[PDB]
RNA sequence: CAGAAUAAGCACCGGCUAACUCUGUGCCAGCAGCCGCGGUAAUACAGAGGGUGCGAGCGUUAAUCGGAUUUACUGGGCGUAAAGCGUGCGUAGGCGGCUUAUUAAGUCGGAUGUGAAAUCCCCGAGCUUAACUUGGGAAUUGCAUUCGAUACUGGUGAGCUAG
RNA sequence: UAGUUGGUGGGGUAAAGGCCUACCAAGGCGACGAUCUGUAGCGGGUCUGAGAGGAUGAUCCGCCACACUGGGACUGAGACAC
């Protein structure tokens, strides 16, 4: 069974810009929600919808392409349900020494690891994205 | 212990003038067998070598004209590592800090092992005081001298006379009538020869 | 492996077994020559090479080869062995040090003396 | 200023005694998952007001028996 | 334009009554200042294999961007069984790597770096997997442009 | 008893004392309870040749700590320098 | 004060690996860490000459870690190279859908106490230099108490329907 | 596992305590490894390693245990005492 939402959703960004799609939809959370706001942010994607049918709840994400390449390139889920991972202030991962970024989950909310380390606080890592 | 004995195989074998005598004579009429490895089986310097052999080749002869072994080279290049700043670089001023270096660089002995030999035998005095240790490293601002007893040798005007033929160092202010000089600053690498390449010897220590 | 299989029995760290067992974690060994012989080489390699069968004072009875041209050992010799093996002689993983107490040095022997045990020409 | 702990009653078969479960959670320390660990506590409760599966709180105190040195201070929750 | 000769290795053909040898040769060439390629080589003799190498090098060449005299960011490759992982050193390291990782890196102009084989170490897969990583290597400047943001907001 | 005495340590014929608190049945060298300085019978140039710290003596000394003979010696000459 | 007077050996030279020839012997004598040398021109055995590396030392044996991503947490695999149980059901356990309130166990942050000295590292000091001794720092990645944060995981209450 | 696990009265100790004793109850530990068995003094540290790890516990410092092999107590502030 499903038991790695955040970890589909990645999947699902992986396999959408490796097929050359221009949008991806799945179902909808608030988690995900969050790291879609992160990710249009810091640029990686073009736009975030939710759209509610009753009690259904659908995320639709514009994924974007620069040159020929996406822009996205990798994404790794980094903490899992196997393997919860937390790091300190102080051992915050950088991504390709900072021209990536880390999703991290804070107690001020979901953002960057520069952003938690601005803030002086750790958390979960959630996922590497560059 | 130090190397004794011909020092014209060595030079020859490096394939360079290492200055291992006095000067009087050139190197190419002192020896006449330069181009020429010591061995039968020598040969012309155009023989390829491995990278290895390069390597070597190159310590060596920084070796042989300092006159210091291998125990001490090594050491040398550990603390050259352990300082701050350019690793050969620091190794080449740790090698010119050496007294008895400084001695020959000051003219008082025609040879690095004449100057040698004169700092054993007590005749060199820094600071005032009489040392007998040729590699006690010399400090900026440090004043050395010839002792009383070691003045009014002829093979010390010899020497004085002979390095009035080479260049005296910028950083080594040396009064002749007196017998004195002042060490003032490790030289740079600016100033000593270009054709001594340390990248090799870095990489030969550090593999 | 999943993260609960390492938790739940981890890695595994498989021996070494020594290759010179009867010394017994020693740099060398006492013997009593036992039995001095010769015996013949495992192919490609013909020759016929000296060995010595020593009873070890750790209770252990080995095989020894007799290194240099020309050895005066017998049986009820003392000798001393380090480790060593012989390559094309099976079985043989020791070595017999020349010149230690009963096997003498070498004769007429002046490169690599201080293997084979040989002292300096006058 | 008394150390403290909080657990679930396993046992009240004893005289004027009880067994609380103690569960901690902690990380492996060479492969980082978070396990839990459990710890059985003898403690000493004197009117026998505790029974099996209430949560219970007991602090530290002097030796009353063999292996009691807990004391009971309250029941958080009952059964 | 530099030119370093990698390997050599002689290799044989079975026909009757015989075998044919010849000679492969790899060599990898580069400006020392951000353009670097390699090529193979194959001919009866050694330097005809040399210089047929040293054509194809010449044809298969790439632009790689340093930061300076290293690289710009940590680097994982691989090429079939051949894997390879390079990271930025401060000035005076070196290259620290073996001989086939080293000719790419020279030849393409960096001057400190530490680089780790892992698997097979055959001289045209670890050329290869090197090769792949420096040309897959990015920089802030294309970074920002492909996220749309300035340097200075990407740090 | 608590003493005040001189642990030995630095190269032969050349000691270095350091100045420990300490009680009596303790090894010369071992255990101890604090150090409040230290003697240098063969300080030469820049080299320090006598440090107390006073107050932890003074504080020591009114809870019955008995200092030996070179130990009152050393404190009654760095007084009379400072 | 006297007078060069009292003071150099060891290993190696086929490739890995810096350093090559001549005699002697002829699958013998022998060498060998691995691949391998020796069966009449042996740069690989023994001697000699020459050279190379070290130097009051030089080699051999033994032992630990490394190279070994060769037990793979960092950091490996299972169609054919070693490796998916013959196939199901199911106990302990591991993990687990969406929304909301609350808690604060995991998680994160601050403060305080502690983490002996010596040792390691840094700047100095004294030894003719160095080893060595020594002043002061830094560090001791930990533990405990207490005060905070609530995104995620866990607990509790309520609700939902895509499993 | 049957003084075993807990309780009460009493004894005992410098002092808490099945430490001992008489009764009362049937408890206590264990797959988070009890019981049995092999090996081993522990730590600060030392060697190696990029690190994570691996190996180690001479010389210096702290703690513990032992004194030909076992069982005891006396004196004393302190010993079950090289
Ligand atoms: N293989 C033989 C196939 C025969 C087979 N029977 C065919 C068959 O049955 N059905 C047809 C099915 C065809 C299939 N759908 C298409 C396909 O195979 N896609 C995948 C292959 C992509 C492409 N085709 C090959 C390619 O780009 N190579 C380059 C090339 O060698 C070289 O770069 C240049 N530019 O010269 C090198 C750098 O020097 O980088 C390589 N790149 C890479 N090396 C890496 C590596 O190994 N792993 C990981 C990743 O890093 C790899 N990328």
């Amino acid at each position: 069974s499903m038991q790695d939402t955040v970890a589909d959703m990645l999947t699902r960004v992986r396999n959408a810009q490796m097929a050359k799609k221009q949008t991806v939809s799945m179902p909808s959370s608030k988690l995900k929600v969050a790291i879609a706001n992160v990710l249009q942010q810091e640029g990686y994607i073009s736009n975030v919808e939710v759209a509610q049918e009753e009690t259904k709840s659908t995320l639709t994400i514009t994924l974007k392409y620069f040159e020929g390449k996406p822009v996205i390139e990798m994404v790794k889920r980094v903490s899992r349900p196997g393997l919860r991972q937390y790091r300190g202030k102080d051992k915050l991962p950088s991504v390709k020494q900072g021209l990536g970024i880390a999703i991290v989950s804070t107690s001020k909310g979901i953002m960057t690891d520069r952003a938690a380390r601005a803030a002086g606080i750790g958390g979960e890592v959630i996922a590497f994205v560059s | 212990a130090r190397y004794i004995g011909p020092k014209c195989k060595l030079s020859r074998r490096e394939g360079t003038d290492l200055q291992l005598k006095s000067g009087v004579k050139p190197f190419d009429v002192k020896t006449k067998k330069a181009n020429k490895a010591p061995g039968q089986h020598g040969q012309a310097r155009g023989g390829k070598q491995s990278e290895y052999s390069l390597q070597l080749r190159e310590k060596q002869k920084v070796r042989r004209i300092y006159g210091v072994l291998e125990r001490q080279f090594s050491n040398y290049y550990k603390e050259a590592a352990r300082v701050k700043g350019a690793t050969g670089e620091n190794l080449l001023k740790l090698l010119e800090s050496r007294l008895d270096n400084v001695v020959y660089r000051m003219g008082f002995g025609s040879t690095r092992a004449e100057a040698r030999q004169l700092v054993s035998h007590r005749s060199i005095t820094l600071n005032g005081r009489r040392v007998n240790i040729a590699s006690i490293q010399v400090k900026a601002g440090d004043v050395i001298a010839v002792h009383e007893g070691a003045k009014q040798q002829l093979r010390i005007k010899n020497a004085i006379e002979l390095a009035a033929q080479r260049g005296i160092p910028a950083w080594i202010e040396v009064d002749h009538s007196k017998l004195e000089g002042t060490f003032k600053a490790a030289p740079d690498r600016s100033d000593l020869p270009a054709e001594i390449n340390e990248s090799l010897i870095v990489e030969l220590y550090s593999k | 492996a999943t993260t609960n299989q390492l938790i739940r029995k981890g890695r595994t760290t498989l021996v070494e077994k020594s290759k010179v067992p009867a010394l017994k974690a020693c740099p060398q060994r006492r013997g009593v020559c036992t039995r001095v012989y010769t015996t013949t080489p495992k192919k490609p390699n013909s020759a016929m090479r000296k060995v010595c069968r020593v009873r070890l004072t750790s209770g252990f009875e080995v095989s020894s080869y007799i290194g240099g041209e020309g050895h005066n050992l017998q049986e009820h010799s003392v000798v001393l062995i380090r480790g060593g093996r012989v390559k094309d002689l099976p079985g043989v993983r020791y070595h017999t040090v020349r010149g230690s107490l009963d096997c003498a040095g070498v004769k007429d022997r002046n490169q690599s003396r201080s293997k084979y045990g040989a002292k300096r020409p006058k | 200023t008394v150390r403290t702990l909080t657990g679930k009653v396993v046992s009240d078969k004893m005289d004027k005694s009880i067994v609380v479960l103690i569960e901690r959670r902690v990380q492996h320390p060479l492969y980082g998952k978070s396990i839990r660990r459990s710890t059985k506590l003898h403690a000493h409760d004197e009117n026998n007001v505790a029974k099996i599966g209430d949560v219970v709180t007991i602090k530290e105190s002097r030796p009353i028996s063999k292996t009691k040195a807990w004391t009971l201070v309250e029941v958080v929750e009952a059964a | 334009l530099v030119e370093k000769l990698v390997a050599v290795d002689r290799v044989a053909k079975v026909v009757k009554g015989g075998r044919i040898f010849s000679f492969t040769a790899l060599t990898v060439v580069g400006d020392g200042n951000g353009r670097v390629g390699f090529g193979r080589g194959k001919a009866r003799e050694v330097p005809a294999a040399i210089s047929k190498a040293l054509e194809a090098a010449r044809r298969n060449m790439i632009t790689v961007d340093l930061a300076g005299t290293t690289l710009q960011h940590p680097v994982n490759a691989r090429h079939g069984a051949s894997r390879v992982y390079m990271q930025p050193a401060s000035e005076g390291t070196g290259v620290i790597a073996g001989g086939a990782m080293r000719a790419v890196l020279e030849a393409a102009g960096v001057h400190n770096v530490l680089a780790k084989c892992y698997g097979s170490t055959n001289a045209a897969n670890v050329v290869n997997a090197t090769f792949k990583g420096l040309r897959d290597m990015t920089s802030p400047e294309k970074v920002a442009a492909k996220r749309g943001k300035s340097v200075e907001e990407i740090q | 008893m608590v003493v005040i005495r001189l642990a030995r340590g630095g190269a032969k014929k050349r000691p270095f004392y350091q100045i420990v608190v300490t009680d009596s049945r303790n090894a010369r060298d071992g255990r101890f309870i604090e150090r409040i300085g230290f003697f240098n019978p063969t300080a030469q140039g820049q080299a320090e040749k006598l440090r107390l710290d006073a107050d932890r003596f003074a504080h020591w000394v009114s809870q019955g700590a008995q200092p030996s003979e070179r130990v009152a010696s050393l404190a009654a000459q760095a007084k009379k320098a400072t």
